[PDB]
Formats: C-alpha cells, structure tokens, sequence
C-alpha cells in the first residue's frame, strides 16, 4: 500500500498550581518569565510579551509554540509542535483558568489535541516536568514532593 | 492436511530449563525441600485411612547432611518415597508433576495443600551440581537408585550398595568444584531462612562440631491460624523471624478474605520509622519481596507477610507475572491497615507511641493518597495555644470550635517555641480562636492538599487572610488607616522591591510590625525548607497602629523626615527585625548585626 | 541397571511455557518480530554469494496488518521462509531453534548476528491468540500453512486458498475476544517503541485513516558504528528516540570495550537534572531497564543504552541471572564517565552548563563513592574570596596557597551572600588565606567524606581550628587574654548552659563577638539543615578584645556590675546577635524582637 | 544423631564516628545518654554510670549486654546477648576506640564474636542502624545522608 504517516489523538489533564489566575496567564506569556521557568527560549519578536499569532521556540529550538488565541485570564490556546515530528502534525493545546478562591489554588485544564498516536506519554510525562513542576519550582507556585 | 502432534527436542529442554530459567543459584534448595514436603503431605494425607504406611518411619523430617570430605549435599526426606514405575515417569520425563496428579485425586473435602504444580523444579538442582544420585524407598516397591549427570540419559538400579532407609527419598548431589559454598553451614542457613523458613516439617541439618542436629525452622507460620488463638508472644517471635529487627512490634493486623481472591496477611507495626517489607509466600513457600505496587511508598513503614494461593507464578517462582489481582491486596492491605491504625487511636496510652515514631509517615500520606485523604486526616495531632499540655487531634479541635468560626487555623515554624509566642495569635486567642502548631517541615505539605476537614477551610495565620469583623470596627479602623496613609508610603517607597505593599493590620496587638507573605504562594516555613534541602515568594509589611513605635514613625514622616537618616535606618532595621520574627532568614545577617552594634554603642554612651 | 532417556509431557509443557514463563503480555510481539528479523538475516546471508535467491523479493521489511473487522493481526516479512520440513522440525518441535543452528553452519568470519537461539519464543504468541494461521513461502519449497489452536497437535496444509507471496512467512494470529487492544494503533507503536525500535530492518505498520504504511523504527541504532564517524545530530536524534527527552544531550560519551568482556555504550548527558534510565540491549533487542547495580544512584542522572552479547538472558529474556560480569561492565562505565567529564571540564564554556546543572551528583558522588572520591574531587568548583566572578576549581585552589598555608579553608551557609561578608574572613583574609564559598547543603557532606585534597587537610572556619602564629603573638595575645579573664567568667555564668565556654579569639577583627560551634561535631549550618529535612550541638562564645563594645563590657565588670541588669541584658542580646551572624536561627525569636524595640523606644527618646 | 546447637563466628566492622573519644566512651556507659541513643533502656544497678560486670537489658529487653571489661577512653568489651538465641549461646564484642586527630574523626574498630552463624546479618545490619545511626542523629556525632 501507499507510505504515509498515523492519525491523531487527545489527552487531557488538569495540574493544579498554587497561583492567582493574573500571575499564571502572564507567566505563558510574559518573555522574561518564560525564560525563567524554560532556561531556553527564541522569541522572534521584540515586543515585551507574547502576542497573537507569534511564533516563538522553547528548549533549544526543539519546542515551536504560538498564541493563536488568547481570552484575559481565562483562555489560552497554542499550537504546539515538535521538532521531532512531521510537517503534516501541527497540534494544540488549550489551557482554562478555573481559580478558586475557596482553597486558594487555581486549576489549569489542559486540553491537548492534535498529539501523534506514539507521542501521547512523550508530551504528558514531559509536560510535568519541563511545564508543571518547571513553573512551581521557579516562582513558587505550589509545593514539589 | 496432515496432522503431527507436537515434540520437544530433549538435549536442548534440558539447558534451558536448567541455565536460562533461574536467576539465583540458591533457588535448587527450596525446590528440593518444596518436592521433601509435598512428599511428607503424600504419606500423612495416607496415614488418615491407613496408618500401616506411616509406621514404617513415624519420624516426619527433613535431614540435610552435607560431607566437605566427599563434596555430596545429602537431603533425606521421609515422605511417600517413590517407586521405580514413579522415578521413571514421575521424576523421569520433564514437565510431568506427580505432586499435582495426586492433588486432583484429592476427595472432596480434602485439607493437603501441595506446591508441585509444574513438574521442572526438580532439574534445578543441576546448576550447582554435575551428577546426582537419588536414594528412593517406597511402601509398595523395593529402593532403587536414580543416577543422572545431567546428560541426555539416567540410570535406574536396584539399590544394593547404600544403607537401607525406612521409607523416603535420598537426594545425593555431587556440587561442582566451584559450587562448593553449599556445603558450609553459613550458606545453607542462609537460603532455608530466606525461601523455607515456614516449612511445615522440621529441617534438620547435620552441623559439625561430634555432629548435632540443627532445627532450621523452628519458627511456625501463623497465617495458618485464626488471629484470636493467637497470643502476643506469638506474633513477636513470628515478627523477630521475618525481619532482622530486635524490639516487639509495637501493632500486630492479622485479617483473612474469602471468595472471588483469598489471601491471609499478618502485617506488624515497629516501634520506630525505619529510616520492599512485606514478603509473599505461596503455601508455605517464600516467592520473592520485590513487589512493585503492593504497598505504597508512605506505607512501607509497617512489616509482615502475605500468603496467597491464587498470585500467577512463573516458572521459576521469583516473580509474579502482570495481573490485576494486586491492586485488589494493595486496597485491602491499605483499608485494614487504616482500621488498624483507628484501634490504635482508641488507646491514648498506645497512640502516643505509634505517633512519635510514624507522625511522617500519616503525614506523608495525605501530601500523596488522595483515596484515603480525610481518613488519615482524622490521625494528625498537634499541639495547640489551648492543648500546650497534648497533642489535640482534629476532630477534638472542630469541638471546641465557637459558633461563628468557620476556618481551620494553623501556623508553621521550625520547632514548637517559635510558633507558641509567635506574634499571629494575638488576634486569634483575643477572638477566643485555637490555632494548630506545626513543628515539622511536612506538616505544610499535608495541609497544601488537605485544604478541608470536616467542612472548615485550612487557613494559614502566616499568610494575608482575613478576619471576622463587624461594621462598628471597620468604621473606626478605616478612618485610622488613612490617617496611616503617609506612613505607609513612606515605608514603601524607603524598603523599595523588599514588600509588594505596607498596609495597617490590625491582627497584631503586642508586635509593631510583622511580615507576612503573599496569599497563594508558599508561607515563610516554606521558603526555608525549600532552600534548606539536600536534594533541591512575595512579602508584605504590617504595621500595628496600636505600638508607641509606630505612633512614633508617623509623627516623624509629619515633621518632613520621609527621608531622613534616622527614620531609613530604623525602617530598615525594623524590617529586617519583623523578619525574624516571622520566620524569614534574613540575607546579609552582618549588615543587621552591625546596627544592633550601632544601638549597643548609642546604649552604652559610646559616641 | 537399566538405561532410560529423558522424556518430556508436551501437553502440560505448551501450558508452562506459553503461561508460566514470559510476565507481560505484550512480549508475543517482540518475539515474533526477532523471528522476522532471524529470517530476514538468513535470506540477506544468502544474497551474498547467490542474488537469485533475493530477486523474488526484493524489499527486505515487516509488515504489520491489523484487522479489526476479522480481529486477526496479521504480521508478514519477506525473510528466507520455512520448506514444508522446516515447519513441522522447527515450528513444532519444542526448544528446537533452527535460527541457533543456523549461526553454527556460518563459515569462519561471519557478520551476520542472530538472536534466535532458544526455540521457544514462537510459542509466546498464544498468550493474546487463542489460533495461528502461519502461511510460510520458501524459495525451495511450496507455500503451505501452519495452523494450530495452542492444543496438543499442529495441521500443515498445501497453501491454495490464500495470496502468492513470493517469499517470507505471513502470521495471522486470532487474538482473544479480551485481546482485543493488540488490534489498536497504539498499543502496536507501544510495544515497537518497547521492544523492537532499533530493528536494522524497516518495520510497516497499516494505519487506516484510506490505509497508509507507518514506518515504527525510522531511528536506526548508533552503537554498530564506530563514534568517530557519528555527527552531533545524529546523537541528537538517538538521544530523543530512547527517552522522552526534547533537549538535545549536553554531552555524548560513546566507547566500546573488547576482550572477555564485549559491550558497546552509549552514555549521553542531559543539559538539566532530571530531578533506571541506562536500558540494556541484545543484539537490537531491547532486554529490560530495571538492572539494579549496573550505575550507582548519585550517576543515575545520565542516560544511554548498553549493547552486549554476554549477558545471561533467561527463558523470557526480561531479566538478567545473577552474575559476576556487570560489576565489570559497571566499572567500565564509571571509568568512562568520569573521563567523560574531564573531557568536560577541559572547556569552561561547556564545563559551565555542566556544572549548573548537575552539580549535586558530583557532589553526591564525592559524598557517597570511595573508589574515585579523590577523582571526583577534581570537578568541585565553588565560589571564594579571590574568585567572587567565577567557580574556581580545588586545584587552582592549591596553585594560589601561599607556602605557609597547608590548610584548605572552607565556609557553609545558606546563600552566597551570607558566607561572602562573614566575619569569620577577616582573619583569612589578613593572613591572605583563600576561602572556599559552599552554598548548597550538599556541600559540607561531600567535605565531610573527602577530608583532604592534594596533601592538604579540610578545615571549616565556622568550628574551632587554630592559625598559625608566631613566638611574639603568642607572648602578647596571652597577657591580654587573661586581662579579660573576669570578663569572661562573667559571660559564662550568665548564658548558662547555652555555651560550653566564653574565650577570647583573636580571629575577629570587625565584628565584637561571634559563635562557633565546638570541635568533632557538626556546624552551624549542618544543624540548621538536618533540623529542615522534610524526611528526618556545642557552642563556643568567642569575643574581640579590640572592638569597642567589650572594652565597655570588662570595664562594667570591674565597676562591680557582673549582675547588673544592663550588663545582663546587653550579654543576651550580643549572644543572640551573634547567632544571627555565625548562622545559628535563634530559639524564641520574640525575645530577641522584644530586646530591638527596647532598643528602638530608647533610641526614640521613649520611656 | 544427637540433636543440638551450631557452632559461633566472627565479624568486624569499622565505624567511623565524627565524636572525640572522651564523649564516645562515655556514650555506651552513661546512662542517661544511652536512654536517648536506644529509647529503651533498663539498668539493673542504681548507679550514675555502667560499671564492670554490670547487666542490663536494652530495646524492651530483647538485647542483653554485660561489661565485662573497660579501658580508660580506649577499650570497650560487652558479652551481648539476644534474648531469642539460646542460653548457651554468649557473644563478645570489643570497642576499640582511634581518634584521629589530623581528620578530627574517630574510627571504632568493633570485633565482635561469639554470633550465631545463622545470625550473622541479623546483628550486623542492625548494629548500623540502632548502634552507629542512632548515635549519629541523636547526638550528631558525623552526617547521615
Ligand atoms: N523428594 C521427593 N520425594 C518424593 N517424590 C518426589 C520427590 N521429589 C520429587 N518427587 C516427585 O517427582 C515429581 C517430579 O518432580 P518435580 O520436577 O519437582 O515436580 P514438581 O515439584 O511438581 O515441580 P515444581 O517446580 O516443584 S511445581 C514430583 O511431582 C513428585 O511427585
Ligand atoms: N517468521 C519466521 N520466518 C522464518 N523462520 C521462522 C520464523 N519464525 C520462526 N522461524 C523458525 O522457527 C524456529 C523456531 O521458532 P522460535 O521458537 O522463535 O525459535 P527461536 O526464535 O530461536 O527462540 P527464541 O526465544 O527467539 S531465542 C526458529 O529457530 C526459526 O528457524
Ligand atoms: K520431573
Ligand atoms: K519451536
Ligand atoms: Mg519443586
Ligand atoms: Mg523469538
């Protein structure tokens, strides 16, 4: 048969963080932020943050992200990408704020689309570590044990 | 189609199954002594309808002789023996499991549990050893001698050269020159106390001073048993026998469960946190102690053993295949231990004992369950401003609750004398309000995911939270913050990125100034264990209106010293005094020191 | 005596083997990939000195076919085949291994390495299959068929309802109604990605979307080349395929050792700590990752696959036997590594990142390892007195002592800014004595283990030690010394038991007094640590006879104040502060808060 | 044959303590301080201090230890005593103290004999953790890491 590539999948996951919602959405988005928590970032324009249909690379150029679309403090919507995968895999992830101000905490929902089929615990793992316990660690939001 | 039944090729089986299937050399011993005791449960399970067949040689035992002056590990048994039609198909063909044949010719009814199952143990014994000779003796045939150097063939004589036994099976097994370790009596205590220390008949083995007999297995299993016959010195010997540990267990949870996945567990608390335990034996015969998840990591404190009858053996038995029956133990195991631990919580006098050693531990276990979250919740104990006396569970604090507070108040430090005067509690002992004292850097990561019991929020005094006040208080403190106002600018702006904000609290009544940190993040505990780890935020300046240091500041910052040089050196000094007070470990502790020396000085008349 | 060979009961020995044996399910795939593989380096042997054999199927791959609407996975290769003898020799009959006799008929200088050499891995297939339908196609033989239900005998059929290959094997497995998940996209790429992700031949999988060819192994492995001509990214790539990682590795360390022992290692280094990953390999076939003592726990941050052909691999090939010969390979990677790291450090630019980011596993290693704690030594780069812009090394340490110095001073602390203005420099730094900076907690336990580098001892300012002083100090500093002799009796009795004696140091030539802690025992920071340990002594008050502050206190003494109230409470309050400053966190922190805003008031002109 | 006992061996250890040996010597006789290194101590004699041929049990009475004979800061011998090995069976353990005073360090060389064979592991293992541990983070003579 003809040579070609798999299909698609979605994950979903929900990493609490101990943060107001205005500190974690500037923190996707705010450059010297991002440097902090990535220790690796290009971000090829020069403004002060992250705007709308900006690409930006992270991890040493292996990671290719941009903001498509962006809510205040309540939606974040990327299309991520690996370096790793074909030029047909284009994928997104969308990321909603549900601050409470019960517990003080605020949690994250991630929903995760576009994944390739044999990459789904490559990026879940690794979301936890160079993304979950890469933000609680440098800030501080949230305890690490 | 042509049809062919399927073959094996016999010299090959025989190397694999004796070098490629078992890992350790030690394991030929339990499978010897397993084949000694299923052949003494053979001859007793007779001796119930004819005891003829018994009083050929009364005496059950398992004797093991080993001769450094011949190189023979001899291992002599006085079971049901083996007749010569038995050593040629039984022992003879690979695969072929005498022991489980006379299992399903059981009746109904039957009480003879046996491991042989398979019907390869039996050629282990060849990986420390080259040929063996094997001495059998039954009732109903004469003795014969099974003679094998693990070649492709074995030999069968008429025994006429040995001496002549009652009834059993002698193993003679001629160990390499290299194996020769097995004949020392350091190294066959050693597996029989590692895969046959619950061997339901005596082990004897012959050690060498004159030569006497050594009982092997002295210690009895009590899975056997029902936990109410059972009396505590039973179970101290049964614990000093599965661990190398010298005290009493200080709790002992014996339970049993039947139906769709049986299994009887004996597990035991020690008296202090050792800082895998829980073995898994299969009818009398010890598997292995290296479970993945039979038991989670805050839980591993505890001891014990679990003897099952349905767990997936492979063929070397020192493994368990993937299953699903394991979580099903690992939830029974995590339920009756938490049942255990509540006995434990119904004597005070025991209780004392178990929490001064495992306090980590139950915390640690609400930090990382979350199944079990509020029922450990209910074994936290702390000291409290109305409790200095015991440790108040928090059940016990929900009861002296007042009507009108609703918040669960707690406060973390590095032991209990910075945290019992600790400047917070002036406005929660004036509302009459307890407050829990956290003396362990883990006492925080329980409450970071606990964060509710029994309805009442957990709240942090060290953090900025806000307190129950009523419209006649918030008119009279509103006018006098803005009275406040210029001070509290001119103490932020002199401090510079230091604090996020100076705000007049009203929670400190003795203090003139304290810091707290920002809400959603991590308290002034938490920054220092964070950075104080061997394997490893935003602060806010409260002022008290109430202190005469304070009425002193604002009446400084009126005259037109918002940046005069007493008024920026007595801010700073303040501040950095606040942060002692509050937890934080200052930076740059000689720029402090050096103004503490200016004030000894200025005291002394020193100019 | 009479002569009888070995049998085998092939009923119960297909029920051992298939159930007993092999843990994981998923391990069916693995084995009949290899087998495919065996085949496709026998036909490719052949091609070698005969392309006749080849040209009927050119295309050398695997293909993978699953159906979900038939639920049979069909897995087809164009390899040599099987003749209608080898399927009923080699395909049934148990432990007979055609691919191992195939690797003995090579002739002398071969390079074509197999795997097959037990004969019992077809049989693993019927763990998730309840039927096989194996359709085989030789070059010299007819396409026939293979069929059995896992029972007791197999039918061979002449192939005329099926497709004409051309050459190579089809298997068609009747996965279990509860198997199910095998059929599925995922779990395919799961177990190639497990097991058989570096195949030396291309692996198709049919994806429908519209079916396309997935190829599951496009990464081929590095260690059949040589390092030398292996580029960055390729490394790069081989780093990404065996682990998660989305870095590239910060450093690749590729060797190959021959001899009694033959394994090829390739060892890569992350750019950050990942706070068993070496995986272990058999002739393209991963083994298993769970190798306990292959790489000890302080190196268990760098990751890397391990390629050998004497490891004793058992009857399921998910473990390795208890053996002598990974200690050796274990040495041979720390060897490897450690140079590694000198090859490191030879660039400060990359040497930099290396450091930054794995700094507590070398310091780990110093601390725990013995055999080369000296050669680990050699990578510790700390901060100091004459290095305040850049890490300098132990050994440049030694090129700047001075030839009176033969002591290698050292600070702990919680932060670089607390030990670089300590107090305890001012002596060092008169002598012009160079300091090393330590601001990790790790830090003092890998001084604690190491004791000594290059002939010179280790020594802590923050303890008791004495400085080297000459005939016409000693002659003044001990009449002035015992002048403040009443001084320091009355700073004794009045702290209590707090300190263990009051002398007077001359080490101090800025601050008026400071607390060391006592000799043989542990610093001021190590208890400020162990105390700050989620999972878990003796003081000495020394003074400054040339600071103004106790020129006043011994001149209060002689007055008659030695129980005076002022001279008391300024005694408490210089001991606490000099807590502060030595790096002791001081007991009941409102006590001394109480004190500064006496001090505060009285400096305010407030009574 | 006749039914009986094994015969003893012999093992040695070199703990290093980072303790002076004046404190380390008295760490094994006074009482007091072995009450906190054991938590479970009971002494037979009234005395301030252990003195020669003087019982007592330890760990809720399971382990029983006698001096039999002591050096002035250098020799240290006990006849220990399990209670569940056989009466007959009695081992000797000698404390010989080295304080090395180029490292500040202190290396106790324990020669124990008299044990069980089938408790060689038994009482060596232990000996690491409620003899050289404990001492360790009671007192915190040396690091435990
Ligand atoms: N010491 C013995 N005395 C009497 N019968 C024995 C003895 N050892 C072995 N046998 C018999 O020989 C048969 C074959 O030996 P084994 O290979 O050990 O079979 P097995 O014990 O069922 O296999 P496993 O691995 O223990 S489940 C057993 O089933 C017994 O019937
Ligand atoms: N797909 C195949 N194509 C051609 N020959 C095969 C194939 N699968 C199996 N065979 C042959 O059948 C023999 C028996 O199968 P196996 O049981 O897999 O033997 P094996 O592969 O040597 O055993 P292990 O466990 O893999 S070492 C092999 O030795 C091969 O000669
Ligand atoms: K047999
Ligand atoms: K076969
Ligand atoms: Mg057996
Ligand atoms: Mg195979």
């Amino acid at each position: 048969p003809q040579n070609g590539s798999g299909n698609s999948t979605s994950i979903y996951l929900e990493p609490t963080f101990n943060v107001p919602s205005s500190e974690l959405y500037e923190t996707f988005l705010d450059k010297q932020r991002i440097l902090a928590w990535t220790r690796s970032a290009q971000f090829f324009n020069s403004g002060p943050k992250l705007e709308t249909k900006e690409k930006f690379e992270l991890f040493g150029g292996n990671v290719i992200s941009e903001l498509v679309s962006c809510e205040k403090d309540k939606k974040l919507v990327f299309h991520w990408k690996l370096k790793d995968w074909s030029a047909p895999f284009n994928s997104t992830i969308e990321m909603t704020f549900h601050e409470s101000q019960e517990f003080h905490e605020t949690k994250l929902q991630v929903k995760w689309t576009g994944i390739p089929v044999g990459e789904e615990d490559r990026v879940r793992a690794n979301f936890e570590e160079y993304y979950v316990r890469s933000i609680k660690l440098t800030f501080g939001f949230g305890a690490v044990l | 189609g042509e049809t062919f039944e399927f073959q094996a090729e016999i010299t090959q089986l025989m190397s694999l199954i004796i070098n490629t299937v078992y890992s350790n050399k030690e394991i030929f011993l339990r499978e010897l002594i397993s084949n000694a005791s299923d052949a003494l449960d053979k001859i007793r399970y007779q001796a119930l309808s004819d005891p003829k067949q018994l009083e050929t040689e009364p005496d059950l035992f398992i004797r093991i002789t080993p001769k450094p002056e011949e190189k023979v590990l001899e291992i002599r048994d006085s079971g049901i023996g083996m007749t010569k039609a038995e050593l040629i198909n039984n022992l003879g063909t690979i695969a072929k499991s005498g022991t489980k044949a006379f299992m399903e010719a059981l009746s109904a009814g039957a009480d003879v549990s046996m491991i042989g199952q398979f019907g390869v143990g039996f050629y282990s014994l060849f990986l420390v050893a080259d040929r063996v000779q094997v001495i059998s003796k039954n009732n109903e045939d004469e003795q014969y001698i099974w003679e094998s150097n693990a070649g492709g063939s074995f030999t069968v004589t008429l025994d006429e050269v040995n001496e002549r036994i009652g009834r059993g099976t002698v193993l003679r097994l001629f160990l390499k020159d290299d194996q020769l370790e097995y004949l020392e009596e350091k190294r066959i205590k050693e597996v029989i106390k590692r895969h046959s220390e619950f061997v339901a008949y005596p082990i004897q083995l012959l050690v060498t001073k004159v030569q006497e007999l050594e009982e092997l297995n002295k210690t009895k299993p009590l899975w056997t048993r029902n936990p109410s016959d059972i009396t505590q010195e039973e179970y101290n010997a049964f614990y000093k026998s599965i661990s190398n540990d010298w005290e009493d267990p200080l709790y002992v949870k014996h339970f049993s469960v039947e139906g769709q996945l049986e299994f009887r567990a004996i597990l035991f608390i020690p008296k202090r946190a050792p800082f895998n335990n829980i073995k898994l034996y299969v009818r009398r015969v010890f598997i292995t102690d290296e479970a993945e998840d039979l038991i989670p990591e805050w839980l591993s404190f505890v001891k014990g053993v679990v003897d099952s009858e349905d767990l997936p053996l492979n063929l070397s038995r020192e493994m368990l295949q993937q299953n699903k029956i394991m979580k099903v133990i690992r939830k029974n195991i995590v339920k009756k231990l938490i049942e255990a631990f509540n006995e434990i919580a119904e004597d005070s006098e025991q209780f004392d004992k178990f929490y001064s050693a495992f306090a980590k531990n139950i915390k640690l276990g609400v930090h990382e369950d979350t199944q079990n979250r509020a029922a450990l919740a209910k074994l936290l104990r702390y000291n409290s401003t109305k409790s200095v006396d015991e440790l108040t569970s928090l059940t016990d604090y929900v009861t002296r609750m007042p009507e009108h507070q609703k918040n669960i108040y707690y406060i973390t430090g590095e032991s209990l004398k910075a945290v019992e005067k600790s400047p917070f509690l002036d406005a929660l002992k004036a509302k009459n309000f307890e407050v829990l004292f956290l003396t362990d850097p883990i006492d925080e990561y329980a409450f970071t995911q606990l964060k509710e019991f029994e309805g009442k929020t957990l709240v942090d005094i060290t953090k900025d939270f806000e307190l129950e006040e009523t419209d006649e208080e918030k008119a009279e403190r509103e006018k006098e913050i803005k009275e406040y106002e210029p001070l509290t600018k001119a103490l932020k702006d002199i401090l510079g990125d230091q604090v996020e904000k100076v705000v007049v609290s009203y929670k400190l009544l003795d203090a003139p100034a304290a810091i707290r940190t920002g809400q959603f993040g991590w308290s002034a505990n938490m920054e220092r264990i964070m950075k104080a780890q061997a394997l490893r935020s935003k602060k806010t300046f409260e002022i008290s209106p109430k202190s005469p240091i304070i009425k002193e500041l604002k009446k400084r910052v009126d005259e037109g010293g918002a940046q005069d040089k007493t008024v920026k050196d007595l801010t700073n000094l303040l501040f950095e005094t606040a942060l002692l007070t509050s937890g934080f470990s200052l930076e740059e502790p000689t720029s402090f020191a050096s103004r503490i020396n200016r004030l000894i000085s200025l005291g002394l008349n020193i100019d």
